[PDB]
């Protein structure tokens, strides 16, 4: 008994367009955060960490216990 | 009239892949070839000095 | 000094480049050298598209500097209409 | 200004990344130097200089030839 | 009906659903009955019936937006005909293998890959992240 | 000398139906013959000269 | 920008006559007075075996293979030197 | 009457189908040098058990899919088939010289041929550079063959660029202006400016390696006062403009593939199309060296080439994302010719960004002469130009030969290639960014893993070809005639039928000014 | 050395070497988004069955294609070219070594004091001792001291070569007749390889490069012993 | 029947005999540098110099005899004889780039200078001086030739057409006697590389462009040319200029600026 | 004049498909195993 | 540039030119159904009278067919357009795709 | 497009013979050399 309501007619790519623009920019947002969390930022603290209390000798007599060096036995 | 690929698409599809996992499985894993992983956690390492 | 000797065209040029000469003195253009200047393109007033045959490829430049060119066979008749602006051509076989 | 030496300097006459130049430049000077220098009676020690940054810089090879061709008489730069 | 190579340069029908309205009827030539078809659309439309107006589509058009817009079971054929095609060149690897490719040379050995690793654990490899990164050297196992 | 190009004009125009690198008269064929054998000879000969040099000899 | 003339109004055969013989063709004849008053030779060179010059990477695919092709043996001398 | 139509032709057409049948030959012939290369990779250790003819089949890869394969499709195939079809003109301009632009390619693939079977063979990598493909490394006919097959293809070029160029600029309807001719028309006129300005310098470079390795000059002999390095700019002078040559008619005939298979009537921002492919034909002169960057330039030539290179993205970028306008609303037919644009589209464009990369000259110093480079460029041509060469065959096919292929087999042919050159290529990435070189025959064992699913790749890729080959068969063995094409109000090429006669506007289109 | 499955650079060796993976990291970032936007955009495109097929005007859009792609390739150049003029920049070396290509092995000179020279060439697969790396150990290593700042001067005495050390960020091109020059920097001791990187004839694939990195006083002893 | 204006070539064996020439010409070089024998090249050579002389022959009968050089026609042939003189002009740039950067950056092999150590040049002001009076001079005549033919007068075009040839010859006479008295040659190192494949090309260059004169001179003794359709003197004074301006660029670069 | 239509603007003939299979097989498969016996070739010359 | 109610209007007077012709109601149809929108029913009315006009009662039916492809996966836009122009319908005698079976495959 | 039905239908047996016999003329000749590879090393 009851009629149907006007739906919108007009303009439906565009608004698609332009709704899922905005999401594509959102997501590009949230995976360059990702991305400096997970790689970036990941590889900073990774070197920092490792040279921090980093001995150069005691890895050399390491690797001179170890025999790997013509130079130094 | 039914065409072709309703006639055999399913049976493509079925065969194709049945097919296709089971060969890539057997050359991968069955003759020899050597993919060289990463040692990382699979090999304990040996003196070699 | 100067003196003659060398042939003018007048005398000289033969087969499809005197033809095209000979046109282009009487003011005509056989050969297509022209761009054909278009009409308001009514039905009443079409463009008249002349053929040396009973259908002839037109390419209708719908507005000034259109890219897009709208190609389409012109037969002989009844006049037709470009698809898309819809301006009248009508064949002159002959 | 004397000894210490390591190796050759930075030389801002040859900044860049080819120093065929700055070899040769020192090359040059060196034999230069040393013909001013035994010809007037004095000591080639004072040459001594170009002698340690050419002898760092040049290949071997290029050196030996150079040599040879000035024992030649075919040494093409002006000494 | 029956379009010919010499029909080239006439207006053509398509079925194409962005062109509803085709440049010529899908059928010019009408029998006895359909031209008094044509006749009878001149009258009121509420006079023709079900089966004549849709004979009166079928004179004008081929098929349906439904009909030409109709999905098809294609795409299990082309997937895995790709996918016999791609197990056939496994064959084509397997032959390869066996008849082409000799050994490998000897330090794919697995004693010579233990003792490489560790040789590249004692010059610590990588040892920032690649590899000896991941390797303990106070409890001389693999990191968990 | 005097201008003979209508001459040329008649001549090249003739409708005998043959094409313009023939249509001087018997001496175009000769000249095209003795070209074409040279060219298609010339390079017979070159692929002898290949084979010969794709081997090992001296 | 030039040097000085004048000429010009609907230039023709005419003017590049006068010029041809007025001009281009005096300057050729200068030029070739003052060629055949410096011709006559030269001196040539002690011979140095420069090895960057007289450069033999392959032999000369004519002569005996170390004659370059306008070889003049007055003033061009051979890998070992001028020839007798 | 055989002789007369094939050997002796004055006809676009039949010289477009005479390049066509050439570049699929040569087409298999680079397919089979591409498989030897990756079958001596595909396991660690050697199979050849020679790696002077390792380095003879990559030198020859390289060659004939650049000179024989891609450039005889696109210029001379489509190019001549289509140009004048879509300009409403009768020929070429000059019918006879592009018969001439034909025949030199035979001879100059037989000049490559006889180099590979005489001595040793031309092991020098495509660029040729001295001394290693001077007269003390590479003695003897190979080197000296190679520079003159060279110098018959550029011969073959030039003529042809010259004959494109006044084609188009002098034989539109005299209405049309060169703002209203199709953007596969204004490709191939720009890839025309390139070849005619770029070719020569080639030859050039090539003549002086003639001459040092024959006449006893020493244009790049340090010995007589030259320069190897001199060598490189002159290579690479051409081989920048080379590359945007191999790529620009693709550009043009994916603009109509993705037009056509959107139901557009027209490509979207025509105008910033022009401009973007005259940009970067401009462009494509003044980028060269970054092929050099660990050659030893200075510091501040580093500095400019790195930045002029990153600037053709903003033109080629133009050109993605007006593609992708041109999808837009559109009525998506998925045809086979639509699936081949569609992966050019993202394919081009991982390409095109790992050479952003290597623009980087600090980067490059890692990357430069590894297979990240191979990597690169595998993705602009393999999945780039081929793509663009595939789309087009099977979208112009029936215009072409007057009959169907079967679109399911078609579909199934680029399901396989897609797969085939992913794997093939995609590895290749880890492999430079670790260090593995190019060029060579053998690898350290680390990197054993990437090169087997390489390897195993290029397989999948050759029965893609395989399946092309029947996949014509079969449209020929059936014969479906052509019937109704769509779209003809956009696409004159298609107006005379298919195939079109012999002659075509014989009387020209009628286009008025107003 | 790489390792087996590697995705990425060697580990750095070198600062300059690290500046460039964090540059690295910065483009791929870059890279992979315009890829995956593309991607994405590209299946936005095909997935509707709504349509427009009018003219569309270009004017508006294209100026947002142009401005921001020309302000990435910007955030791009910017931390490339610091790199390019650090990596170019004074930084006065302690040593200077020469290295000459040749078909197919490298020799090594280091005349800053004494006339020492060696040649230097792959170990043979089938004299590997065990645990060696097949294609990479070479019989004399090119020793040198640990943190200095060491100029590599490199030529040829035959075809082109190019001398290459990825963990130190390296590669230099050995071109006859011309003395090209580049620093080296190794901020730990060990062994650092690397292979000939421009092709060179049938053995480009074997002429490696090995550097031994270790305290100074160690190198000042090896370079006297190896007189 | 057609109803444009352009030109449907009759089916011609010459691009067939052209192409295979090449390959004569090509594989002949290379039995020549390697397996010493002209055999292959003198075969290529004359294959080559026959199709030049059919095909342009073939064109002169289509266009003074048979009429298809319409305006439109007569039009594309223009712009491929500038396109044709352009890729020329990048041709011999490749060899100018040669000469600045060697001469430019002397090598220490050279002695660091230039010119080289034990390179003695050639005076600029002898004989290169003549031959660039020589130069300049017949493209003057040639000019003079154009305007005598465009006004209609015979005897004057073909008198300063045959001045312009006589300058073309005395010009490679001049050069040819200067390559005998050089007291340098081509394996002088890359002075000799440079100043004798770029004057060498020249020279090739001024010898074509002097062939194709005489060709117009004697198209002209037979009234080919009418006084206002004469484009294959247009094109032979067009390359002839450019050949012109070719030598000006090397007898500034190389000669003087060089010496 | 010469032949126009499908199957008759081409230099090879499509009259038989088997024939034509036959030549096709000829043509592509002689380009494809060309580079196999250019590398039988020089490896068997040494 | 033009208000929507502009354009509606525009195309309402298009289809109610009563001496449109054939070409001119597919000129008209197949222009509309390139724009990004359906078309309104007050167009789709004029468009169906115009159909009546011509004596085309195939065209009616396939203009309703192509209202409800240009509402893509918007499944209440046709059922609306449809209910809106019953009375159309009803006057005119046309019946929809569906009343016809036309809707199916 | 449209287009007339097949004027010489290939039927799934002859696809079977055609697709066979042109993978054969790829694979025989180049799988013979690289099968008798050691045999041209040896020499
Ligand atoms: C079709 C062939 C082709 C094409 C078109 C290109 C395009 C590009 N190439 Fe590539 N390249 C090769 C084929 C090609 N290349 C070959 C064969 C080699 C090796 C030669 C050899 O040594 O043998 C090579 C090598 C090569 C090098 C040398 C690396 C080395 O040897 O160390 C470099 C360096 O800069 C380079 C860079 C680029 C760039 C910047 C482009 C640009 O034109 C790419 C532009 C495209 C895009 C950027 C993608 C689309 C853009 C967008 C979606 C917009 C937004 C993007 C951004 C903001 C970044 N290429
Ligand atoms: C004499 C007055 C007019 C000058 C010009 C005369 C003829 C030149 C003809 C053609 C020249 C073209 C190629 C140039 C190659 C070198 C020739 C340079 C000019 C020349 O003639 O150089 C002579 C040496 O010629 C030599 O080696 C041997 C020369 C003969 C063999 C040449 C073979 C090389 C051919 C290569 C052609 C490649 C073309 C490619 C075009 C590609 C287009 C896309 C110099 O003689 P010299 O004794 O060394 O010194 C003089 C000492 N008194
Ligand atoms: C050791 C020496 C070796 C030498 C080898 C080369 C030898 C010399 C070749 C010299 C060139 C001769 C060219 C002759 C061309 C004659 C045909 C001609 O000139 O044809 C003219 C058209 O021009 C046309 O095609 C113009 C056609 C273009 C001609 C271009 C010629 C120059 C290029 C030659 C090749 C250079 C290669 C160099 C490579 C390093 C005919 O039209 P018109 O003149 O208007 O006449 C019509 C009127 O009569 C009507 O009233
Ligand atoms: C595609 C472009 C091709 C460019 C054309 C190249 C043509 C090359 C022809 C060379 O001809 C050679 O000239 C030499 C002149 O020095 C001759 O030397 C001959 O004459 C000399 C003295 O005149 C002596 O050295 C010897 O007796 C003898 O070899 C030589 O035999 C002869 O063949
Ligand atoms: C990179 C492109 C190559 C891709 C892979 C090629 C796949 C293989 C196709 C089959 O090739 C055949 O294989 C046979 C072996 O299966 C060979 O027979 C050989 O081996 C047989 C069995 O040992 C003997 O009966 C034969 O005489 C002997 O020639 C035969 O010559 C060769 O044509
Ligand atoms: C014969 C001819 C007269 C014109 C005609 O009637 O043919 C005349 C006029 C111009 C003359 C030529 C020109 O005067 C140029 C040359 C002048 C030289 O003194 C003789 C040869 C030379 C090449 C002349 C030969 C001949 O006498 C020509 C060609
Ligand atoms: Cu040495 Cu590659
Ligand atoms: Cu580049
Ligand atoms: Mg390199
Ligand atoms: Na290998
Ligand atoms: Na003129
Ligand atoms: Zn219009």
């Amino acid at each position: 008994s009851t009629a149907l309501a006007k739906p919108q007619m007009r303009g439906l790519l565009a608004r698609r367009l332009r709704f899922h623009i905005v999401g594509a920019f959102m997501v590009s947002l949230g995976f360059a955060t990702f991305y400096k969390f997970a790689v970036a930022e990941k590889r900073k603290k990774a070197y920092a960490d490792f040279y921090r209390n980093y001995d150069s000798m005691k890895d050399f007599e390491e690797m001179r216990k170890a025999g790997i060096f013509q130079s130094a036995k | 009239a039914p065409d072709f690929h309703d006639k055999y698409g399913n049976a493509v599809l079925a065969s194709g892949a049945t097919f296709c996992v089971a060969v890539w499985v057997y050359m991968a894993t069955q003759i020899g070839i050597e993919w060289n992983p990463s040692p990382v956690g699979r090999v304990t390492p040996k003196e070699w000095r | 000094a100067s003196g003659g000797g060398v042939p003018t065209d007048e005398e000289q040029a033969t087969g499809l480049e005197r033809e095209v000469m000979l046109a282009a003195r009487k003011g005509q253009d056989p050969y297509n050298i022209l761009a054909p200047k278009a009409t308001s393109g009514t039905k009443e007033d079409p463009n008249l598209v002349p053929s040396i045959t009973n259908k002839r490829i037109v390419g209708c430049i719908c507005e000034e500097d259109n890219s897009t060119v709208i190609w389409f066979w012109l037969h002989k008749g009844e006049a037709q209409r470009c698809p898309s602006c819809g301006t009248h051509y009508k064949l002159v076989p002959h | 200004k004397i000894k210490n030496y390591q190796t050759a300097p930075f030389d801002s006459r040859f900044p860049n990344q080819n120093q065929t130049r700055n070899c040769w430049q020192n090359y040059l000077d060196f034999h230069r130097c040393e013909k001013a220098m035994t010809a007037k009676g004095g000591d080639v020690s004072v040459c001594e200089w170009y002698r340690r940054v050419y002898k760092s810089l040049c290949p071997i090879s290029w050196v030996s030839t150079w040599d040879d061709r000035r024992a030649e008489g075919t040494f093409p730069g002006k000494i | 009906s029956v379009v010919k190579s010499e029909d080239y340069a006439l207006p053509s029908y398509v079925d194409r659903r962005d062109y509803p309205l085709p440049d010529v009827a899908h059928v010019k030539n009408l029998s006895a009955s359909q031209k008094a078809l044509k006749e009878k659309e001149k009258a009121s439309w509420s006079s023709l019936s079900i089966d004549e107006k849709v004979e009166l589509y079928r004179l004008k058009f081929k098929e349906s937006f439904a009909e030409m817009n109709r999905s098809t079971n294609e795409w299990k054929t082309v997937v895995g005909a790709a996918m016999f095609f791609i197990g056939f060149t496994a064959l084509l690897l397997i032959w390869e293998k066996h008849y082409v490719y000799g050994p490998i040379p000897h330090t794919f050995e697995e004693e010579w890959v233990a003792k490489q690793t560790k040789r590249m654990l004692d010059m610590k490899v990588a040892p920032i992240q690649g590899f000896s990164a991941k390797w303990d050297y106070d409890k001389n196992e693999w990191k968990k | 000398f005097e201008n003979r190009v209508a001459e040329k004009q008649k001549l090249f125009q003739e409708d005998n139906g043959l094409p313009v690198h023939l249509k001087g008269g018997a001496t175009d064929n000769i000249l095209y013959r003795v070209t074409m054998t040279l060219c298609l000879g010339g390079t017979l000969y070159s692929l002898y000269c290949l084979g010969w040099a794709s081997f090992p000899h001296k | 920008a030039s040097a000085a003339k004048g000429d010009h109004g609907g230039t023709g055969a005419r003017t590049w006559r006068f010029l041809t013989f007025g001009l281009a063709l005096p300057s050729v004849a200068l030029c070739t007075l003052n060629s055949w008053l410096h011709s006559g030779h030269r001196e040539r060179p002690a011979f140095i075996p420069y090895h960057h010059l007289r450069i033999r990477t392959k032999p000369f695919s004519w002569g005996d293979g170390n004659h370059t092709f306008f070889h003049n043996p007055r003033v061009n001398p051979l890998p070992t030197g001028y020839e007798k | 009457m055989f002789i007369n139509r094939w050997l002796f032709s004055t006809n676009h057409k039949d010289i477009g189908t005479l390049y066509l049948l050439f570049g699929a030959w040569a087409g298999m012939v680079g397919t089979a040098l591409s498989l030897l290369i990756r079958a001596e990779l595909g396991q660690p250790g050697t199979l050849l058990g020679d790696d002077q003819i390792y380095n003879v089949v990559v030198t020859a890869h390289a060659f004939v899919m650049i000179f024989f394969m891609v450039m005889p499709i696109m210029i001379g195939g489509f190019g001549n088939w289509l140009v004048p079809l879509m300009i409403g003109a009768p020929d070429m301009a000059f019918p006879r010289m592009n018969n001439m632009s034909f025949w030199l390619l035979p001879p100059s693939f037989l000049l490559l041929l006889a180099s590979s079977m005489v001595e040793a063979g031309a092991g020098t990598g495509w660029t040729v550079y001295p001394p290693l493909a001077g007269n003390l490394a590479h003695a003897g006919a190979s080197v000296d063959l190679t520079i003159f097959s060279l110098h018959l293809a550029g011969v073959s070029s030039i003529l042809g660029a010259i004959n494109f160029i006044t084609t188009i600029i002098n034989m539109k309807p005299p209405a049309m202006s060169q703002y209203q001719t199709p953007l596969f028309v204004w490709s191939v006129m720009i890839t025309a400016v390139l070849l005619l300005l770029s070719l020569p310098v080639l030859a050039a470079g090539i003549t002086m390696l003639l001459t040092d390795r024959n006449l006893n000059t020493t244009f790049f002999d340090p010995a007589g006062g030259g320069d190897p390095i001199l060598y490189q700019h002159l290579f690479w002078f051409f081989g920048h403009p080379e590359v945007y040559i191999l790529i620009l008619p693709g550009f043009g005939m994916i603009s109509h593939i993705v037009t056509y298979y959107s139901g557009k009537k027209e490509p979207f921002g025509y105008m910033g199309m022009v401009w973007a492919m005259m940009s970067i034909g401009f462009l494509g002169f003044i980028v060269w060296a970054h092929h050099m960057f660990t050659v030893g330039m200075d510091v501040d030539t580093r500095a400019y080439f790195t930045s002029a290179t990153m600037i053709i993205a903003i033109p080629t970028g133009v050109k993605v994302f007006s593609w992708l306008a041109t999808l837009h609303g559109g009525n998506i037919k998925w045809s086979p010719a639509m699936m081949w644009a569609l992966g050019f589209i993202f394919l081009f464009t991982v390409g095109g960004l790992t050479g952003i990369v290597l623009a980087n000259s600090s980067l490059d110093i890692v990357l430069h002469d590894t297979y990240y480079v191979v990597a690169h460029f595998h993705y602009v041509l393999s999945m780039g130009a081929v793509f663009a060469i595939m789309g087009g065959f099977v979208h112009w096919f029936p215009l072409f030969s007057g009959y169907t292929l079967n679109d399911t087999w078609a579909k199934i042919h680029f399901a396989i290639m897609f797969v085939g050159v992913n794997m093939t290529f995609f590895p290749q990435h880890f492999l430079g960014l670790s260090g593995m070189p190019r060029r060579y025959s053998d690898y350290p064992d680390a990197y054993t893993m990437w090169n087997t699913i390489s390897s195993m790749g290029s397989f999948i890729s050759l029965t893609a070809v395989m399946l092309m080959v029947f996949i014509i068969w079969e449209a020929f063995a059936s014969k479906r005639e052509v019937l109704t094409v769509d779209l003809t109000t956009t696409n004159l090429e298609w107006l005379n039928g298919c195939p079109p006669p012999y002659h075509t506007f014989e009387e020209p289109t009628y286009v008025n000014l107003k | 050395m790489a390792y087996p499955m590697q995705l990425g650079f060697q580990d750095a060796t070198s600062p300059i070497m690290e500046e460039l993976l964090h540059f690295h990291d910065h483009t791929l970032m870059i890279v992979f988004l315009i890829s995956s936007l593309v991607l994405y955009i590209i299946s936005l495109m095909l997935t509707t069955k709504l349509t427009h097929t009018s003219t569309m005007d270009a004017q508006e859009v294209e100026t947002i294609w142009t401005i921001l792609p020309a302000i990435i390739l910007i955030l791009i150049a910017l931390p490339s070219l610091r790199i390019l003029y650090m990596m170019d920049e004074i930084n006065n070396p302690s040593l200077t070594v020469k290295t000459m290509g040749h078909q197919w092995y490298w020799s090594y000179e280091y005349t800053d004091y004494e006339d020492l020279s060696f040649d230097s060439y792959m170990i043979p697969t089938s004299e590997l001792k065990p645990g060696e790396l097949r294609l990479l150990e070479v019989d004399n290593r090119v020793v040198l001291p640990m943190e200095m700042t060491i100029r590599m001067l490199v030529s040829s005495e035959d075809v082109l070569h190019s001398w290459a050390v990825p963990s130190l960020g390296l590669k230099t091109d050995a071109i006859p007749g011309r003395l090209n020059q580049t620093t080296l920097m190794s901020s730990r001791p060990g062994l650092y390889y690397g292979q000939c990187s421009e092709i060179c004839g049938s053995n480009h694939s074997f002429m490696p490069i090995v550097l031994e990195l270790v305290p100074l006083k160690y190198f000042e002893k090896w370079s006297a012993s190896m007189l | 029947h057609q109803t444009h204006a352009y030109h449907m070539v009759n089916p011609s064996p010459w691009p067939l005999t052209g192409a295979l020439s090449a390959l004569l010409m090509t594989s002949g070089l290379t039995m020549w540098f390697h397996f010493n024998s002209m055999t292959l090249l003198m075969i290529g050579l004359t294959t080559n110099m026959l199709t030049m002389y059919q095909w342009w022959r073939d064109v002169i009968r289509e266009s003074t005899f048979q009429g298809h050089h319409t305006p439109a026609v007569q039009k594309g042939l223009r712009y491929g004889m500038i396109l044709f003189i352009i890729s020329e002009v990048l041709f011999f740039t490749g060899f100018f780039w040669a000469f600045y950067h060697s001469s430019l950056a002397p090598t220490p092999e050279l002695g660091g200078c230039w010119p080289p150590t034990g390179i003695h040049p050639l005076n600029p002001l002898e004989v290169p001086l003549l031959n660039t009076s020589v130069l300049l001079a017949s493209g003057v005549s040639i000019t003079w030739a154009h305007h005598s033919l465009m006004e209609g007068d015979r005897k004057h075009m073909l008198q300063a057409l045959f001045i312009t040839i006589t300058l073309g010859v005395y010009f490679t006479l001049l050069q040819a006697s200067e390559y005998y008295e050089a007291p340098f040659t081509i394996s002088d190192g890359v002075y000799g590389s440079t100043f004798f494949v770029a004057t060498g090309f020249h020279g090739l260059h001024v010898i074509i462009g002097s062939t194709f004169l005489i060709v117009c001179f004697f198209r002209q003794l037979k009234f080919h040319f009418t006084s206002n359709h004469h484009f294959g003197f247009e094109a032979a004074a067009w390359y002839w200029h450019f050949v012109d301006v070719v030598w000006l660029f090397l007898y500034v670069s190389i000669y003087w600026w060089g010496s | 004049h010469y032949e126009e239509g499908p199957g008759k603007n081409i230099p090879f003939s499509v009259e038989n498909k088997w024939r034509l299979l036959a030549m096709m097989t000829l043509f592509f498969g002689s380009g494809f195993a060309a580079p196999f016996f250019i590398v039988r070739h020089q490896l068997l010359k040494k | 540039h033009e208000t929507d109610e502009e354009f509606d209007a525009r195309w309402v007077t298009y289809f109610n030119k009563p001496d449109i012709d054939a070409w001119e109601l597919r000129k008209g149809m197949n222009t509309l159904v390139g724009y990004d929108l359906v078309p309104e029913p007050k167009i789709i009315d004029a468009a169906l009278r115009a159909c009546r006009r011509l004596n085309d009662f195939a065209s009616a039916v396939r203009i309703l067919e192509v209202v409800k492809d240009k509402a893509g996966p918007h499944k209440e836009i046709y059922p609306y357009v449809i209910q809106e122009l019953r009375p159309t319908l009803n006057e005119l005698g046309i019946s929809t795709p569906e009343e016809l079976g036309l809707d199916k495959v | 497009i449209t287009a007339k039905p097949a004027k010489t239908p290939t039927s799934p047996k002859e696809q079977a013979i055609g697709l066979s016999v042109t993978f054969l003329s790829f694979l025989l000749p180049a799988g013979w050399v690289l099968y008798h590879l050691d045999n041209y090393k040896k020499s």
